[PDB]
């Protein structure tokens, strides 16, 4: 399952 | 027994998940804003917001809120996606309010002081010149740009250097004032947490929230749908040893009816290292393939990317940029989603898939934090809250046909856009891709 | 243990049988041996390791092929690995899936096949494994201060096996190992979210009739030495900084030991490192981090065993400064006793408290955590330690205990078991000379002990 890009 | 939700008179929702036997527990601050309530001249505020909200507030100093958050031994954090912002805390059960608190507090009455709005812009360029060095992450952020052309998806959360070096304190105030209203934002809390207390505490410390004037349930459309441009674009750079390529049709969103079946078939092409295999006991022809007379790439792996409307699915390629014909392996990633297409596949690694799914959505599930990342998510982008269970009826009923239906439905006949870096010149480019598929 | 719902039983043939926590969305279980590289002595030396790398392969009753595909199906979520003190097995499923998990993990614990193929492909890629681990410093360095605080024994038996002793890794000494320590009377099998009524039928139905192969008990304890080592200068890669690194630690104390948990808040406090409530309000940020920028890394560690351990600090940094590198630690650890214009306060004592507790409670917020933690308590005294009692230990800490604690370890003055002795374990990366004297920078500062 593809992970949602975040950013920190 | 299961996730309770309550609503503020401003719109704000509160979704808890109790946790027995436990001391500790999570609680979030979710928002529909994100860097798709942008725009052009205004990428890249949400972010910077993010970085500030930690810098001060109109109650405590920044190096107060740590040693205040580092004393009861709890953790704050945030990040911020394209759809969403989001501050969360970590702390011990008698804590939980103090959490709400601080939360409310660094996310509406933050400083925002100028002399830091100044030192940051270097900090937010720091940031950005490491995730140029992140190839995946590069090649995502441009395949992104192309395929919503000119569209708020389309551009990245850090934003051009250009906005990192002009936000003024203004933009960030009414990025706040535009966006941070209580139906757009959701609280969520798992672990030791009694939901009615929590409803309080955030009436308490979230009920000064602005209600929208055109208030719209968390689920319904935005409106005007993203849409989907096919597109190209291919980025020379003769001197990385490794060639890195995307290829994407439009995909499935959040509420999509075929969301899980799209993830199966994701499933079912799966991935592949060269040096490690598939992490799977049996190979697909495509894993296979990709593995006999020398290898013909290094690493290859499907992706299916989700927002509350639209979505991407495809593939997403590593060559070696000297030894590689870039063509050689795309064939075979479309010759195996035409083999899906074409129904050529069997009960066992259906189900193969099917338990893999089962097991990333659930069995994943484990600490309070992971579980308030799922209630939040998918509140604040759909709604509603799909338990555990319920997800695993989702799954569990897919079937071969439903596959092989979704596969024909998406991969036949559909735009594809693509995005290509380093040794460039082995790539094909949309229309073959395009017409390979389609054949 | 009270409110966990933390029930224990043993099967006839000593198994111990342990269930904790109610239904939940999915269960999580697990056999835990009571085996590892402190019981290898020289003869077995590799073995834990190979065993451990071998799980989960064909069986009397289970073809290789059908043990994977099988566990594909059940979530594909388990794992087998081994420390100086563990050999575990561990797994969470889909609550109906809990018996055919227990049932492969049965086979795999007692009808391995071990076949000659199955064999050469792990000796072979553990090769490879062991020249990649010399490269990590974040490996190599706690592996070397194991070594010298005991000087080669039990817990300081190599944990990375010696490359040249894996092709002599024997299908017989594979077996030696099994006949020595799977045995039931060794073993625990945990469940968590599983009803103890449950357990015990699954339980028994496949580690029920597991009899003892009724070997030679030969479990030494730990004798703790001290000593120094040192090995040289990491090569010179891309742009990364060259950097010299060093461990200092006395013997500190058993887990079960009872100033353990205030030696755990002396651990927070001194914390270290490289949002909020990552800890950068501990002394090793502020007195050494935040005060030198020669040095890159600066932590507090705490290894601690069944009868005993090693308590100190880790220091990283570049080539020039590593003259320095000895005197630094021994000042911050002198500054937790020694010093009377630097006694502990209040609050730093009362934030690590806290900060203890809640690192810990927040990782029981995991059934696999959960687990293992409890596998293990029971493997090793017998019961599982409720929370609550922990969480009130402490609570009731005080600054002078922690006070008391401190001064106990870095004065060599703890008393455990093997009787250690008094000596620091200093090891260190970079040319040797660049340290200076270590002896005498740490007498100085009335570390240690050097009499009887
Ligand atoms: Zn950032």
């Amino acid at each position: 399952l593809s992970r949602v890009a975040k950013r920190a | 027994p299961g996730t309770r939700t309550s609503k503020l008179p401003n719109g704000l929702t509160i979704a808890t998940e109790y946790i027995p036997n436990t001391s500790s527990a999570t609680v979030g601050i979710f928002v529909d804003a994100g860097s798709r309530a942008e725009n052009v001249k205004n990428n890249g505020t949400a972010h910077f917001l993010q970085h500030l909200a930690f810098k001060g507030t109109q109650n405590r100093p920044q190096q107060g809120i740590e040693l205040e958050i580092e004393n009861i031994g709890s953790h704050l954090n945030a990040y911020t996606s394209r759809e969403n912002t989001v501050y969360y805390a970590k702390s011990l059960q008698e804590d939980i309010p103090k959490a709400v608190d601080i939360l409310s507090d660094i996310l509406t009455k933050s400083v925002l002081d100028n002399s830091a709005i100044e030192r940051e812009r270097d900090v937010i360029i720091r940031e950005s010149e490491e995730v140029d060095k992140m190839y995946d992450e590069v090649v995502f952020d441009h395949l992104h740009e192309i395929t919503y052309k000119d569209q708020p998806l389309g551009r990245t959360i850090l934003g051009p250097i250009k906005n990192i070096k002009s936000i003024t304190r203004t933009d960030l105030k009414d990025y706040i004032t535009k966006n941070y209203k209580g139906d757009r934002m959701v609280l969520a809390g798992a672990g030791a947490v009694d939901h009615e207390k929590l409803v309080q505490y955030a009436q308490k410390y979230f009920g000064h929230v602005p209600k929208s004037e055109s208030p719209v349930p968390l689920g319904s459309p935005r409106g005007p749908l993203p849409v989907f441009c096919r597109g190209e674009r291919f980025i020379k750079e003769n001197t990385l040893p490794t060639t890195h390529i995307a290829i994407a049709l439009e995909g499935v969103s959040w509420s999509a009816p075929d969301y899980f079946v799209a993830l199966a078939t994701q499933a079912i092409v799966g991935n592949w290292d060269r040096a490690i295999g598939t992490g799977t006991n049996s190979p697909s022809p495509l894993a296979v393939a990709a593995s006999q007379n020398g290898s013909l790439a290094n690493s290859y792996m499907s992706f299916s990317t989700s927002y509350a409307d639209s979505g991407l699915w495809g593939m997403y390629i590593v060559t070696d940029s000297n030894e590689h014909n870039v063509r050689l392996i795309v064939n075979e990633i479309l010759k195996e989603w035409k083999r899906i297409k074409s129904g050529k596949i069997s009960d066992a690694e259906v189900n193969r898939a099917k338990a893999q799914l089962k097991a990333a959505l659930l069995l994943s599930l484990d600490g309070s934090t992971a579980i308030v990342e799922d209630i939040g998510r998918q509140v604040v982008t759909t709604g509603k809250r799909l338990s555990p269970e319920e997800v695993f009826e989702q799954v569990d009923k897919i079937t071969k046909d439903d596959i092989i239906m979704w596969a024909n439905y998406r991969l036949q006949n559909k735009p594809v856009s693509m995005v290509a870096l380093g040794n460039t010149s082995t790539v094909p480019n949309v229309s073959y891709i395009e017409e390979k598929l389609n054949q | 243990a009270r409110t966990d719902n933390f029930k224990l039983s043993s099967l006839a043939n000593g198994l111990k049988v342990a269930t904790s926590n109610t239904p939940g969305h999915f269960s999580a279980l697990g056999l835990y041996i009571d085996a590892g590289s402190r019981f290898e002595g020289r003869n077995l030396k590799g073995c834990t390791h190979i065993l451990d790398r071998l799980a989960f392969k064909s069986t009397e009753h289970v073809e290789g092929r059908a043990m994977a595909e099988t566990l594909e199906l059940l979530g594909g979520n388990y794992q087998c690995t081994s420390s100086r003190e563990n050999l575990m097995y561990q797994a969470s499923v889909f609550n109906q899936d809990v018996g055919k998990m227990l049932q492969l993990m049965s086979e795999t614990v007692r009808f391995p096949k071990i076949t000659e193929q199955e064999l050469q492909e792990q000796k072979l890629s553990a090769e490879y494994e062991i020249d990649e681990v010399w490269m990590k410093p974040e490996l190599v360095l706690p592996e070397l201060l194991h070594t010298a605080a005991y000087s080669g024994e039990t817990l300081g038996s190599p944990l990375i096996c010696p490359r040249g002793l894996i092709p002599s890794i024997s299908k017989y000494y594979l077996l030696d190992y099994r006949n020595k320590f799977y045995t039931p009377e060794n073993t625990v099998a945990a469940f968590v979210g599983v009803p103890h009524e449950k357990a015990l039928e699954l339980t028994g139905k496949y580690l029920g009739d597991w009899q003892s192969t009724h070997p030679p008990i030969t479990k030494k304890v730990a004798q703790y030495t001290g000593g120094e080592s040192c090995i040289p200068p990491a090569p010179v890669f891309g742009n990364l900084p060259e950097l010299f690194h060093i461990q200092i630690g006395f013997e500190g104390l058993p887990i079960d030991h009872p100033d353990i948990y205030a030696l755990a808040t002396l651990q927070t406090l001194l914390g270290g490192g490289g949002g909020p409530g990552k800890g950068m309000y501990s002394r090793l940020y502020t007195h050494v981090l935040n005060q030198y920028y020669f040095v890159e890394n600066c932590v507090a560690f705490n290894h601690s065993y069944s009868d005993s351990g090693i308590f100190g600090i880790s220091l990283s940094c570049i080539p020039q400064a590593a003259p320095q590198a000895v005197e630094v630690i021994a000042q911050q650890m002198y500054n937790t006793f020694a010093n009377k214009d630097l006694r502990l306060t209040e609050d730093e004592v009362s934030r690590a408290k806290n900060q203890l507790k809640s690192s810990l409670l927040m990782n029981l917020e995991s059934k696999l955590v959960e687990l293992e933690d409890m596998g293990r308590q029971v493997l090793m005294h017998g019961r599982k330690i409720p929370v609550n009692e922990m969480i009130s230990k402490i609570e009731d800490l005080k600054p002078d205990d922690i006070s008391r604690v401190a001064e106990m370890i870095f004065t060599g003055n703890v008393n455990n078991a093997g009787n250690g002795k008094g000596r620091a374990t200093v090891v260190m990366q970079g040319d040797r000379g660049s340290f200076g004297d270590v002896e005498n920078v740490l007498k100085a500062y009335g570390l240690g002990n050097s009499s009887s």
